[PDB]
This record gives structure tokens, C-alpha cells and sequence, in this order.
């Protein structure tokens, strides 16, 4: 379970 | 964690891309960029957003170069704020790095080729399967050294190359043993597990042992995709199947741990949990005459494995027998077969693999579906595990123990597998 960002 | 900041220092495939930000951005999600030596690589794309529409980019690449500024080894907040400041309509130039994977089971025996090639895996396929005699060491050199998801794209450059999928031509080149290992290695893992899953339970007679290792050893996560995959192939629910082919107690215990319900991990230890779970196993089964069964059942599917971990050594201070010797005396059948297994699985699960492979090959002969089942299944989780296990109890290694009872072409395909001796 790790950081996510959409670009 | 292998990791650099100078690109002549990485040593997998370089793919150059432009994409133009949209009104939804460039319809991407990036990970990673956290610990110090840390890689950006992609987590997932849009399918109607820009960068799966350009094809270039794949999932797991990392991010080498963005606009002529190299990003290897910025964090995960600078890099994201290059990609934000672009305005709608402006265009992005990405380098990019693949042969990395995303993510990857640090236990597991077959790794992904680095120097990744779909289309040419699926030419040399087809040469070793059109070749007269068929060159079988070509297919089990190949096969067995990429990782799943990098088989479903040779069967998918098999099938761009010869419009006949990859299954049925193998199937047609290969037999006995071989045949079952290669065509098991070619589903994903939720495919493989639906299928043996499906052949256990064809005639009245089912294959219980089959159908409990299967069931007991799957996380929820494996579970879910397994239930999705199921009835995408086989047109059924496969909690439905599972009510028709068992039945009773056993099928109560099947159908809960196959609805991979099971509390996740918890945050903080219920040490005041851990000893009510014990004293209520105790409670139900060894401490009275009779067995309150759907109390067995509700806590060893409802609590996380670490919990009940903790559980059976707290039960050991209630009861005389341990959690194993009292499943033999409070229960029996395949009730007893699917409980043993199931402790097994939560108590230490590579060994539980590891006992599995051993009666698979100790007496006369080889029971294949079994050592097939858990090479294949088992190849990209804890393969090491087992055979850190398998060598510490048995003495000699697993790969001993496959050379030893398989020969040919089939034993060659499962010591790739296993992934050298111990
Ligand atoms: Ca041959
Ligand atoms: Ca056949
Ligand atoms: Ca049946
Ligand atoms: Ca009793
Ligand atoms: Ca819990
Ligand atoms: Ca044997």
C-alpha cells in the first residue's frame, strides 16, 4: 500500500 | 530494491514518448519516489486518457527523463508538480525505462526477463514447435523464464503472429506431464486456479484434496479475482458449484473461505481478542464432548492470520493438545482434511507447501497433479520459502527431490521452477 497520484 | 540515478546505469529498454495534456491530465497514475533510493514507475493508465491512447507507454516503466530533465531519484512531489504546471494542450516528452517490474513477490523463484522480447519469445516458439521431432527445450528454456504476465503477452504476439492461439498449439505439440505443466503456466494466476478448481469437480466424485488446498491457501485479494475469473470462464458462480459438489459441515467451511472475506491485517494486536478466540476454540471442541463447529469456523475465517496465529499459541495454554492434534480427535473426514490444512496455511504456509511436494514424491511413483499444481502456482510467491523449508526439515533440497522422481524434458521444466539447488 504505497502513495499514488494520477496525472 | 535496485536503484540508480545515472541512466548509463540502468540496463533495461528505452522507449521515448510525447503526450499532450488533456482536460483529465495525462490520464496516468505514477508510484514509487518515497525512500530515498526510490524509482517512479507507473502504477496504472486511463484507457480513455492520453497515455494508453499513445501505446508507448507501459505499466511498471520508470520514469527516466521528463522534457530533457532527468527525474531519476527526485521525489515523488517534484516530479508530480512537472506534470501539474503543464497547461491543457501543452505537449510532454517522456523517457522511459522498462524491464523494472512494478511489483513482484521477493520470494518468488522465476523472475521477469530483463531484456523482454514478446514478439521474439513467440517466433522462437513457433520454430521449436513447427521444428520435426519438436525442440521441447526450446518452450521449457522460455517458458519457465518469464514471469506470468510476460506469457500472456507472447501468447498474445503467438496469436498476432499466427492467429492461433499459443494454448492449442502447444496442447497439439506436447504430451504427457510436460503438456500439463507448460499449459498451466500459460493462465494467469486466477485462470490456473479457476481451472483446477473447476477439474476438481467434474463427476460426482470430486477431488476434496484439490479442492482444500486451493481454497485454504488464497488470500482475499486472490480470492476475489479467482470468484471474478471463475464465472467469466465457466459461466457460474463458483460459491454455486461449490454447493452442489460438497456438502454439510465441509461445505459450510469451503464456502466461507472461499468468499475471501477474512479481516485484513489489523492495525493494532487484540491480545484481549487473541485469548477470547482461544478460550472459545477451547470452549467449543476439546473442553466439552462435542464440537460447536460453526464456532471453529467463524473465527478461523473472520480473523486475520496474524490473529489467529497468536491464537494457537494462546489456545496452547487452555488445552492439553495443540491446534493440529485437536482438529484429529474433535473432527473427522474431509472436514478434518479441510481444518488441518487450513492451520497449516495460517500457521506456516511455505512449509505447508513444502510437506505437500515432500508426500507428493516420498512413496512409489509421483502424484504429478500435486507437484505440478504447486510448482506452477507457487512459482512467483514463495517458492524460496518452500525451499528454505523444504531443505531445513527434509535435509536435502526440493530440486534433489524432483530429480529424483521426474525425468526428461518435465523434470528440466519443473527444476527451472524450483530455480537452482539448495
Ligand atoms: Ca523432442
Ligand atoms: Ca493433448
Ligand atoms: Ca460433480
Ligand atoms: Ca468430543
Ligand atoms: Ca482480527
Ligand atoms: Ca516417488
Amino acid at each position: 500500500t504505497r502513495r499514488e497520484t494520477q496525472l | 530494491p535496485f536503484f540508480t540515478r545515472n541512466p548509463s546505469e540502468l540496463k533495461g529498454k528505452f522507449i521515448h514518448t510525447k503526450l499532450r495534456k488533456s482536460s483529465r491530465g495525462f490520464g496516468f497514475t505514477v508510484v514509487g519516489g518515497d525512500e530515498p533510493d526510490e524509482f517512479l514507475q507507473i502504477k496504472s493508465l486511463v484507457l480513455d486518457g492520453p497515455a494508453a491512447l499513445d501505446g508507448k507507454m507501459e505499466t511498471g516503466d520508470v520514469i527516466v527523463s521528463v522534457n530533457d530533465t532527468c527525474v531519476l531519484g527526485h521525489t515523488h512531489a517534484q516530479v508530480v508538480k512537472i506534470f501539474q504546471s503543464i497547461p491543457i494542450g501543452a505537449s510532454v516528452d517522456l523517457e522511459l525505462c522498462r524491464g523494472y517490474p512494478l511489483g513482484s513477490s521477493a520470494y518468488g523463484s522465476v523472475k521477469a526477463y530483463t531484456n523482454f522480447d514478446a514478439e521474439r519469445d513467440a517466433l522462437n516458439i513457433e520454430t521449436a514447435i513447427k521444428t520435426k521431432g519438436v525442440d521441447e527445450v526450446t518452450i521449457v528454456n522460455i517458458l519457465t523464464n518469464r514471469s506470468n504476465e510476460q506469457r500472456q503477452d507472447i501468447a498474445f504476439a503467438y496469436q498476432r503472429r499466427t492467429k492461433k492461439e499459443l494454448a492449442s498449439a502447444l496442447k497439439s505439440a506436447l504430451s504427457g506431464h510436460l503438456e500439463t505443466v507448460i499449459l498451466g503456466l500459460l493462465k494467469t494466476p486466477a485462470q490456473y486456479d479457476a481451472s483446477e478448481l473447476k477439474a476438481s469437480m467434474k463427476g460426482l466424485g470430486t477431488d476434496e484434496d484439490s479442492l482444500i488446498e486451493i481454497i485454504c491457501s488464497r488470500t482475499n485479494q486472490e480470492l476475489q479475482e479467482i470468484n471474478r475469473v471463475y464465472k467469466e470462464m465457466y459461466k457460474t458462480d463458483l460459491e454455486k458449484d461449490i454447493i452442489s459438489d460438497t456438502s454439510g459441515d465441509f461445505r459450510k467451511l469451503m464456502v466461507a473461505l472461499a468468499k475471501g472475506r477474512r479481516a485484513e491485517d489489523g492495525s493494532v494486536i487484540d491480545y484481549e481478542l487473541i485469548d477470547q478466540d482461544a478460550r472459545d476454540l477451547y470452549d467449543a471442541g476439546v473442553k466439552r464432548k462435542g464440537t460447536d463447529v460453526p464456532k471453529w469456523i467463524s473465527i478461523m475465517t473472520e480473523r486475520s492470520v496474524p490473529h489467529l496465529q497468536k491464537v494457537f499459541d494462546r489456545y496452547k495454554s487452555y488445552s492439553p493438545y495443540d491446534m493440529l492434534e485437536s482438529i484429529r480427535k474433535e473432527v473427522k473426514g474431509d472436514l478434518e482434511n479441510a481444518f488441518l490444512n487450513l492451520v497449516q496455511c495460517i500457521q506456516n504456509k511455505p512449509l505447508y507447501f513444502a510437506d505437500r511436494l515432500y508426500d507428493s514424491m516420498k512413496g512409489k511413483g509421483t502424484r504429478d497433479k500435486v507437484l505440478i499444481r504447486i510448482m506452477v502456482s507457487r512459482s512467483e510467491v514463495d517458492m524460496l520459502k518452500i525451499r528454505s523449508e523444504f531443505k531445513r526439515k527434509y535435509g536435502k533440497s526440493l530440486y534433489y527431490y524432483i530429480q529424483q522422481d521426474t525425468k526428461g524434458d518435465y523434470q528440466k521444466a519443473l527444476l527451472y521452477l524450483c530455480g537452482g539447488d539448495d
